RNA sequence: UGGGAGAGGGUGGUGGAAUUCCCGGAGUAGCGGUGAAAUGCGCAGAUACCGGGAGGAACGCCGAUGGCGAAGGCAGCCACCUGGUCCACCCGUGACGCUGAGGCGCGAAAGCGUGGGGAGCAAACCGGAUUAGAUACCCGGGUAGUCCACGCCCUAAACGAUGCGCGCUAGGUCUCUGGGUCUCCUGGGGGCCGAAGCUAACGCGUUAAGCGCGCCGCCUGGGGAGUACGGCCGCAAGGC
């Protein structure tokens, strides 16, 4: 399943459960997201969101930075989104010739 | 029954259509891609347009045929491995001509042509 | 590897029959560097199949490996958008690497009970052309000679 | 082995002269170019010309098959 | 005065290849299509092949780094009508010149109006794929339109992103087309590399973006915006 860590910080389930719904937006690509991993941390500049998926066909490691630790996770999404896509669709480039 | 006759060959980048006829032009048997029992883009390959020509040439064979005039169309792959096939055949192949329709600049070709 | 073709290791003849390729196959057979046990089950197979067919086990032996050597494979590759089985000639080392292996393995899913009965008897149906190991070969054959059509996308 | 050797005087503008004409066509019927004929660009231009004239009177070829 | 080259323009004719369709023949189990497929077509006889016919559009090779035009742009061939332009002679006129706000004309494609025409192609549209989805790309169809006449529209990466004219400032090399005495020389075009010089650099360099003079057009931080309002033009779209 899922994990999450808040590293040197304390979450509830709350915010625990708002990550799991964010990276819920992956489930679009209809692939499998096979041992999600975030890590919530606090720099001084603002919150750090990291992330290392591995699916089918490669890994997705990210990093969201802002002094928002929700922005910092969706940043972290869109991160995300874009390598996923990538994966996905990079393979269908070069079908021709 | 025809001793001589012609052999079409109609070669695409798709397939490749074998039909040999009689000397007037008629057709008397035919074979391709599909006949031999390709589907699909495996029409196009070289070893299609050899079970072609060739399968093409056993049912002309049959009808008594034994010297054929080579009429080639298209810029197929598998142009070349037919008109071998014809010669590897048993037929006499007396003549190899190609006829490859080309135009003097006709008709506005479809959007992948251009 | 990428910078040169490697070397093929020469092994040593087996004490027995002064065979290299005898002693491939006992290789082939040794699970966990037991060799002496390896051995046996070889020899001990030797001596099976001479009791239920009088001839030279080696005669055996190397009649079904010849049987067993795939002559074409097929090989993926994938052009364009799909990936198609290219027809391929085996080159002798393969084909030998191939025979001795589908031999053991062939030979391990049988029945009966003893490693070296096994391997006795896989042997002789491989040199009378049965068994499980043959029929992988004529497969691998078949799958190739299915796709004469992908012939000249051989590299 | 450029064609214009091959012949002495000639007249390029006679539209008549297949004889002469009909060697500046490849075996294919289609025209030939300055490398094969050795013609200047000039020359050239006027032999072209009448080559289409012999065409349209039915004294050369549009085309020709390919013999193997 | 005497010549030259050229897809310069307009009008009337006319040739062949190919596509599609229709007719006749012959023939059978698929054809087509794609990266792979499917839609589609096909035993109600398709595809491939032969003969006949109809029709529209575009002109293979020649063809080029080529030619012509002020620009847009111009390419089968014939004829008629007609513009620009170059050369040699150095014959005539005697500054008759340059530019050019306004004005006028021309102005690719798409678009519009009236009428024809319609083979191929193809916005919109319908379907198949692809894809997570795919109002796309790819595939099978498909109407305007694409073509002709006349009348409008007046835009553009309408570009050399480079206004026109004149004089002056190394050469080398390829090429088109004239005139020599034909080695080569000299005109007029079209390229390339480069003297000096220019340039922020990239680059330009006797086809200047160098050095000068004349006249015109134009710029004055980005967005808002080529928008609004007014006016003028247009059938509308929409233009200035
Ligand atoms: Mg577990
Ligand atoms: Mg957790
Ligand atoms: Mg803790
Ligand atoms: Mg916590
Ligand atoms: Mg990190
Ligand atoms: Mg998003
Ligand atoms: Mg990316
Ligand atoms: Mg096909
Ligand atoms: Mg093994
Ligand atoms: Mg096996
Ligand atoms: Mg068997
Ligand atoms: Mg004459
Ligand atoms: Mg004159
Ligand atoms: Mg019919
Ligand atoms: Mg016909
Ligand atoms: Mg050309
Ligand atoms: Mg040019
Ligand atoms: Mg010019
Ligand atoms: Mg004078
Ligand atoms: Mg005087
Ligand atoms: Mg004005
Ligand atoms: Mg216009
Ligand atoms: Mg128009
Ligand atoms: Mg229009
Ligand atoms: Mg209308
Ligand atoms: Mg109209
Ligand atoms: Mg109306
Ligand atoms: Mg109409
Ligand atoms: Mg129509
Ligand atoms: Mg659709
Ligand atoms: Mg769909
Ligand atoms: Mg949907
Ligand atoms: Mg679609
Ligand atoms: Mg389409
Ligand atoms: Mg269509
Ligand atoms: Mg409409
Ligand atoms: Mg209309
Ligand atoms: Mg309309
Ligand atoms: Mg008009
Ligand atoms: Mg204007
Ligand atoms: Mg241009
Ligand atoms: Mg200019
Ligand atoms: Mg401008
Ligand atoms: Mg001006
Ligand atoms: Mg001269
Ligand atoms: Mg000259
Ligand atoms: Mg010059
Ligand atoms: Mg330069
Ligand atoms: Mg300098
Ligand atoms: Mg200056
Ligand atoms: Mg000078
Ligand atoms: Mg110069
Ligand atoms: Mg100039
Ligand atoms: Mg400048
Ligand atoms: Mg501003
Ligand atoms: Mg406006
Ligand atoms: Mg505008
Ligand atoms: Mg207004
Ligand atoms: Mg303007």
């Amino acid at each position: 399943t899922m994990n999450i860590t808040s590293k040197q910080m304390e979450i509830t389930p709350a915010i625990r459960q708002h990550v799991a719904d964010r990276l819920a937006k992956l489930e679009k690509w209809q692939t499998h997201l096979i041992n999600p991993h975030i890590i919530l941390s606090k720099e001084p500049q603002g919150f750090v969101a990291d992330a290392t998926i591995n699916t089918p066909n490669g890994v997705l490691v990210a990093s969201g930075k802002h002094e928002d630790m929700y922005t910092a996770i969706n940043e972290l999404i869109n991160k995300l989104e874009r390598q996923l896509n990538k994966l996905q669709h990079k393979g269908e480039a070069r079908r021709a010739a | 029954q025809v001793a001589s006759g012609r052999a079409y060959i109609h070669a695409s980048y798709n397939n490749t259509i074998v039909t040999i006829t009689d000397p007037d032009g008629n057709p008397i048997t035919w074979s391709s891609g599909g006949v031999i029992g390709y589907k699909g883009s495996r029409k196009g390959t070289p070893y299609a347009a050899q079970l072609a020509a060739l399968d093409a040439a056993k049912k002309a064979m049959a009808y008594g045929m034994q010297s054929v005039d080579v009429i080639v169309r298209g810029t197929g792959a598998g142009r070349e491995q037919a008109i071998r096939a014809l010669q590897a055949s048993g037929l006499q192949v007396k003549s190899i001509v190609d006829d490859t329709p080309v135009p003097h600049n006709g008709c506005r070709p479809k959007k992948k042509f251009r | 590897a990428r910078r040169r073709r490697a070397e093929v290791r020469q092994l040593q003849p087996d004490l027995v029959y002064g065979d290299v390729l005898v002693t491939a196959f006992i290789n082939k057979i040794m699970r966990d560097g037991k060799k002496n046990l390896a051995a046996r089950i070889f020899y001990d197979a030797c001596k099976i199949i001479q009791e239920k067919t009088g001839q030279e086990p080696l005669k055996v032996f190397k009649q079904a490996v010849e049987n067993v050597k795939p002559r074409m494979e097929v090989r993926s590759r994938r052009v364009g958008g799909a990936n198609y089985q290219v027809p391929m000639e085996v080159s002798p080392r393969r084909q030998q690497s191939l025979a001795l292996r589908w031999l053991v393995q062939a030979a391990n899913q049988r029945p009966e009970r003893r490693a070296a009965v096994r391997i006795a008897h896989e042997l002789m149906d491989a040199a009378e052309g049965k068994g499980g190991a043959v029929k992988k070969k004529e497969d691998v054959e078949r799958m190739a000679e299915a796709n004469r059509a992908y012939a000249h996308y051989r590299w | 082995a450029k064609v214009k050797a091959t012949l002495g005087e000639f007249d390029l503008r006679d539209y008549r002269n297949v004889e002469v004409l009909k060697r500046f066509l490849s075996e294919t019927g289609k025209i030939l170019p300055r490398r094969r004929t050795g013609l200047s660009a000039k020359e050239q231009r006027i032999l072209a010309k009448t080559i289409k004239r012999a065409r349209i009177l039915g004294l050369l070829p549009f085309t020709e098959k390919l013999v193997r």
